[PDB]
């Protein structure tokens, strides 16, 4: 009953659409059929056995259903059977009242603080359709012949207002639609079996703004000039957040605000014509882009006159305070009247920089502002231009990923199909080429990292008289030697990871150790891909600036274009050594920096591990019992303080010092200490939410560590060494058959250990390795690194999905209840042929590759399809479908390295999803696999002092209202219970936001530590002051009328 | 004398034609027993529309109390055939001179039918 289209089951093959239309109009009412479509297997001469017909009124549909149920429809000795359809032939509302024809459409914004509205461009005779089922509103605007579609969703609007244009308060002749995001823009492009009753033989493609003055891109509100309607209020009451009040407006001539440039919603620089600073102008633009102040409300002479000469810090404070206003501000002048070095140190201490983030949409551009984030290497030697760096991300109007249909839609022209580039493609190309201009600056394309390529992000640097973009590009290195488009971009963007600065080493003392290669079965298998060698003095020198006590045996390092992990040795010649297969590109600098040294975190069991391990002989009772004991120990963690410490010491961080960890071993009852009890509760909620979202089994007998090789050559093919630290469980009972207590802190393993990565889609990855104990290996002193043999038929990383020794993590587990009987050969690791050009890069094909990376990017759907097919068809990971999916996944993960599209077939789409997924709109099917049992089990289980305190509370609530947080828990822990339309689909952007807010709260805590240290400077008096602060914040009578925060005294 | 007797309601027709001049296979689901039935019926001489309710009975002989190989006055669509396949929720395969019948139900409902025996088919559309 939701739609009006009815699918006819069986129709004769010899009939045409006109005959069926005549039959329906004869049996039913006259001209009661709107659209009739008969699908055809061929182009125009082979109709199918069924047809779909759209009725005008639901009463006609009900009458047709009643006639079909009684078998009263007989057309050419065929009994027509009527059934519901999936989608409408034409998105047209059934209610004739919602259809508005020949109405006046205008755009604008709340220019004035009073009840005034400005009209930019007015359209007449437009068509408005309200789709309640689709939760969207369509606007058909005819301009220069071809019509355009404007799509506004219910989430796009935030509040519905009604106005009048005749000037009578009693009459309602207008409607305001405040828009938070931008509307989608479409364009119309240019029979025997399709009646359709009209000229609907076309298609809709997404395009950019079609207005000459680009009024749509700079307007955040829509006004609908319609005639007075007695029942129109009932129709308009269906829109979300409707206000039942009467408001009047006046027309303001705002035609002067018209920009013909590509970047519409920015202010004009010629209007100012003065020495206005860049930071204040950028902050004003960011505030205008946000739904706080309109364009004309901040473009007046009085506001800029007041803001021109003042104190800079106070100006920034008042600007951010205005940005923190909970609602929309109408009069900025009244608000600002009533309201009234360190960068280098931050970079050297914790690499804290203020980077500008920009969001480019097909309609407009949004500037987020100077958000704090971790600094990269490129800003270390260019720290004076901290404001010239800006991150640009290309998203949709909902700040989500651009769909494949919005760029390069396919069309069949000629004998073969050829993709046709849309206007968004050309818009992105023009933005990348010409660049983005913000005030007295012009940003140019520098490069993009590997992570930014998968997130549609790119770095832009404003050219200056001192250093330009080309200067930085040539300072990083010479990239003309690379003849591959993807390889050149990868090498140019690889030097943008977060790292810690260390000492400088010249180019005089580096070795050229030859490598080892083996060629068996006509296949090139190289053992040394990114392995290296390091000395002890080098480790001591590099571990001093990072505050590292224990010396790891392996740590990932990259410098001077080289990239790879290096291992320690007790027979080193000098401080540094270099191998052959490590030079990516030639560089003019050799700055040393380290990203990760060692992380002995407990292992986790992801979905693919269980999916691929459910065929060797592992039953469902083992995983069921493990999940049961996990939930039992999770539920007991609340009322028992003994389990809290044991969980915190075995879930995140083997050796981590924290305020909550120290109080867990020795503390009061869980009923008391609300600050810690609520943190435990929210941690449990986060854990259960993560378990519901994905499978994550906590196994204490396994770790996640990187692996290297030693120059010994004693271990054979199938012999490795496993060594890790001892946790609480290992220290409590170290007497085991497969566990050897070599030392008090380090224990060797002699059990059967397998190697697994995060992406795994082949049954042959499971390679059972027997760990052995040797005195010679222990003499070298290897810690937190598994040892791989030098000689063998194939290297161990090759069998592990064809990886390399580039500091990648490996899953190790000294488990004994696994089944090692079945062994399967791994898949081939041979990639596609590289594409080499005959000319140098002219900075255009790299832009083409960057834009084309969005198109045919099927990396995220291959894993989902593989999981669905494994859950549906028994004997998973054995059929050819799983092999094809794994090969396609390998080719897609090779896309970032070589320009080879994945080419996902249409027939391999799942079209069905299990219960343990967030796709509520998609059909859900009850799965009976091990994952279904685990999800059912989870479901069953679940079913002086005052001034500082005021300043800290004000800063915390400012951060909460800036990031959208409403409670202290969600901003302190970094996990937000509420999600936006774009933060829930993907996890990379949400993780980046969580890291940014964690950095912000860490900076706030550091500032609090500085304030506390400077406040007293006396040990006994500091202890007394801390006790006094605790007493003041603990007394309920000391709380004022405002929200008193209890997280201030908890500092250690 | 009657082994299996239940009220059946048709669900769909295979040809879905009124004047196809061909034998039509019907799909009827049993009531209060959850049994699916396939049967080839002639629509021209015995009309059967969708949604109609008809009773069905099976007896080894039409005589009263024995005499295998007077129930003709009660029903109106008597047939004769044999059961050749019993392997399956057990199902039966009875052909009435080339007109196949597939009675798929429960193992407990159909237990007194032997292989290669002659049985009748009593039907009445209320």
């Amino acid at each position: 009953t939701n739609r009006s289209t009815v699918k006819i089951s069986n129709v004769p093959q010899t009939i045409v659409a006109d005959e069926l239309l005549r039959f329906l109009e004869l049996h039913l009412g006259e001209d009661t059929v709107f659209a009739l479509e008969i699908p055809t297997t061929r182009d125009n001469w082979k109709p199918r056995d069924f047809a779909r017909v759209q009725f005008t009124t639901l009463e006609v549909k009900s009458r047709a259903q009643l006639l079909s149920s009684q078998s009263k429809l007989l057309f050419k000795t065929h009994n027509l059977r009527l059934s519901e359809a999936y989608d409408d032939i034409i998105p047209r509302p059934v209610d004739p009242r919602k259809r508005l024809d020949d109405i006046v459409l205008t755009v604008g914004f709340p220019e004035s603080d009073e009840k005034r509205f400005c009209a930019l461009e007015k359209w007449d005779g437009v068509r408005c359709w309200i789709l309640t089922e689709k939760r969207r509103v369509e606007f058909w605007v005819w301009e220069s012949g071809d019509c355009y579609k404007i799509e506004v969703r219910f989430e796009d609007i935030i509040e519905t207002l009604s106005c009048c244009v005749n000037g009578d308060a009693s009459e309602i002749d207008a409607f305001l639609l405040k828009l938070k995001y931008g509307p989608k823009v479409f364009k119309r492009v240019t029979d025997r079996y399709r009646f359709c009753k009209e000229d609907f033989d076309f298609m809709w493609i997404r395009t950019t703004d079609f207005s000459g003055s680009k009024s749509i891109g700079t307007s955040t509100c829509f006004c609908l000039e319609v005639h007075n309607g007695s029942t129109m209020l009932d129709i308009f009451s269906g829109l979300p957040y409707y206000r039942e009040d009467t408001l009047s407006l006046t027309y303001v001539d705002g035609k002067t605000f018209a920009s013909a440039a590509q970047i519409v919603p920015l202010l004009n620089a010629a209007i100012l014509g003065l020495e206005f600073p860049y930071e204040i102008l950028f902050q004003l633009n960011a505030l205008v882009h946000a739904q706080k102040i309109s364009l004309f409300a901040a473009s007046d002479m009085e506001l800029i006159k007041i803001l021109r000469g003042m104190s800079l810090e106070t100006a920034l404070v008042i600007l951010k305070k205005l940005h923190q206003q909970s609602s929309i501000c109408y009069d900025p002048v009244f608000f600002v009247k009533t309201q009234m070095a360190s960068a280098y140190k931050r970079l050297t201490e914790q690499n804290i920089m203020s980077c500008q983030r920009a969001y480019v949409t097909p309609s407009k551009i949004y500037l987020l502002g100077p958000e704090l984030e971790t600094a990269n290497y490129v800003v270390k030697n260019f720290a004076e231009h901290v404001s010239d760096f800006m991150r640009v991300t290309f998203v949709e109007e909902d700040w989500s990923k651009l769909p494949a249909n919005a760029l390069s839609v396919n069309s069949k022209e000629g004998y073969f199909v050829k993709p046709s580039r849309t206007n968004i493609y050309n818009r992105v190309l023009s933005i990348l080429g010409e660049g983005i201009t913000v005030g007295p600056k012009r940003f140019e394309f520098l490069a993009f990292s590997a992570s930014q390529l998968r997130g549609n992000s790119v770095w832009m640097f404003a050219s200056n008289e001192k250093v330009k973009a080309e200067d930085i590009r040539e300072w990083m290195g010479c990239f003309r030697k690379i003849r591959s488009i993807s390889k050149c971009a990868a090498r140019m963007g690889q030097l943008f990871s977060a790292s810690r600065q260390t000492l400088i080493v010249r180019a005089q003392d580096v070795e050229q150790i030859p490598d080892i290669e083996v060629t068996t079965d006509g296949a090139d298998y190289c053992f040394s891909d990114g392995i290296g060698k390091i000395s002890l003095a080098f480790a001591k020198q590099v571990a001093q600036k990072c505050g590292l006590s224990h010396v790891p045996s392996a740590f990932q390092i990259r410098y001077g274009g080289y990239k790879g992990v290096i291992a320690v040795d007790r027979s080193s010649f000098r401080k540094l050594s270099l191998r052959d297969s490590m030079l990516k590109f030639d560089s003019n600098n050799r700055m040393l920096n380290v990203t990760r040294w060692t992380e002995s975190m407990p292992c986790f069991l992801n979905r693919e591990i269980i999916c691929l391990l459910s065929t060797l002989g592992i039953e469902d009772a083992m995983f069921e019992a493990m999940q049961a004991v996990h939930l039992s120990m999770l539920g007991n963690m609340l009322e028992d303080r003994d389990a809290a410490l044991n969980v915190l010491q075995k879930l995140s961080g083997e050796n981590s010092k924290n305020l909550l960890v120290k109080m867990l071993l020795q503390g009061y009852a869980p009923s008391s200490e609300p600050y810690l009890s609520m943190m435990l509760r929210v941690h449990h909620e986060s854990q259960l939410s993560e378990l519901k979202s994905r499978c994550r089994i906590l196994v204490p007998k396994g770790r996640i560590l990187i692996g290297c090789m030693d120059e010994m050559g004693i271990l054979e093919y199938g012999q490795v060494y496993v060594r890790v630290t001892l946790t609480k469980a290992e220290l409590k009972s170290r007497d085991q058959s497969y566990f050897r207590k070599i030392d008090e802190e380090t224990s060797v393993v002699i059990g059967k250990v397998v190697v697994t990565k995060n992406p795994c889609l082949h049954p042959g990855d499971i390679r059972v390795l027997d760990a052995i104990y040797e005195v010679h290996f222990e003499e070298k002193g290897y810690l937190d690194c598994i040892i791989f043999p030098q000689k063998g038929e194939r290297p161990h990383p090759n069998e592990c999905s064809g990886g390399d020794l580039d500091g990648d993590q490996f899953f190790v587990s000294w488990d004994e209840k696994i089944i090692p009987s079945e062994m399967d050969p791994p898949m081939d690791y041979a990639g596609s042929r590289p594409r080499l050009m005959d000319h140098d890069v002219t900075l255009e094909e790299i832009h083409k590759f960057f834009v084309d990376y969005m198109i045919s990017d099927t990396l995220g759907v291959i894993s989902t399809a593989h999981l669905v097919h494994a859950d549906r068809d028994p004997e998973k990971a054995r059929s050819q479908k799983c092999l094809e999916l794994a090969n396609l996944h390998s080719r897609a993960v090779d896309f970032a390295k070589t320009g080879a599209p994945a080419e996902m077939p249409y027939a391999l789409k799942p079209r069905e999803f299990p219960d343990f997924l967030e796709r509520f709109e998609k059909p859900t099917y009850i799965s009976e696999s091990v994952f279904g049992k685990l999800y059912r089990a989870v479901k069953s289980s679940l079913a002086t002092a005052k001034a500082h305190r005021d300043m800290y509370g004000e800063k915390l609530t400012s951060l909460m209202i800036y990031y959208g947080a409403a409670n202290e828990e969600e901003i302190l822990t970094g996990i937000l219970k509420t999600k936006e339309m774009y933060l829930a689909r993907d996890n990379r952007r949400y993780g980046d936001m969580k890291d940014r807010i964690t950095l912000s709260v860490k900076d706030l805590h550091k500032e609090a530590m500085g304030w506390f240290e400077k406040s007293c400077e006396d040990e006994q008096q500091k202890k007394k002051l801390a006790s006094a602060w605790y007493y003041v914040t603990y007394n309920p009578n000391h709380r004022d009328e405002k929200l008193t925060f209890l997280s201030f005294p908890w500092i250690v | 004398i009657i082994m299996f007797e239940d009220i059946f309601v048709v669900d769909k027709l295979d040809p879905d034609g009124k004047k196809f001049d061909k034998v039509t296979r019907v799909e009827a689901r049993s009531h209060n027993l959850e049994m699916f039935m396939h049967l080839d019926v002639n629509t021209e001489v015995y009309p059967l529309a969708v949604g109609d309710k008809f009773t069905l009975a099976m007896a080894p002989t039409l005589n009263l109390d024995g005499t295998p190989d007077t129930l003709a006055d009660k029903y109106e669509y008597i047939m004769h055939g044999k059961l050749y396949k019993i392997s399956e929720k057990a199902e039966l395969y009875v052909s009435f001179g080339g007109l196949l019948m597939l009675l798929q139900g429960d193992p407990a409902h159909i237990s007194h039918f032997e292989l290669d025996q002659r049985l009748f088919l009593l039907m009445r559309k209320l």
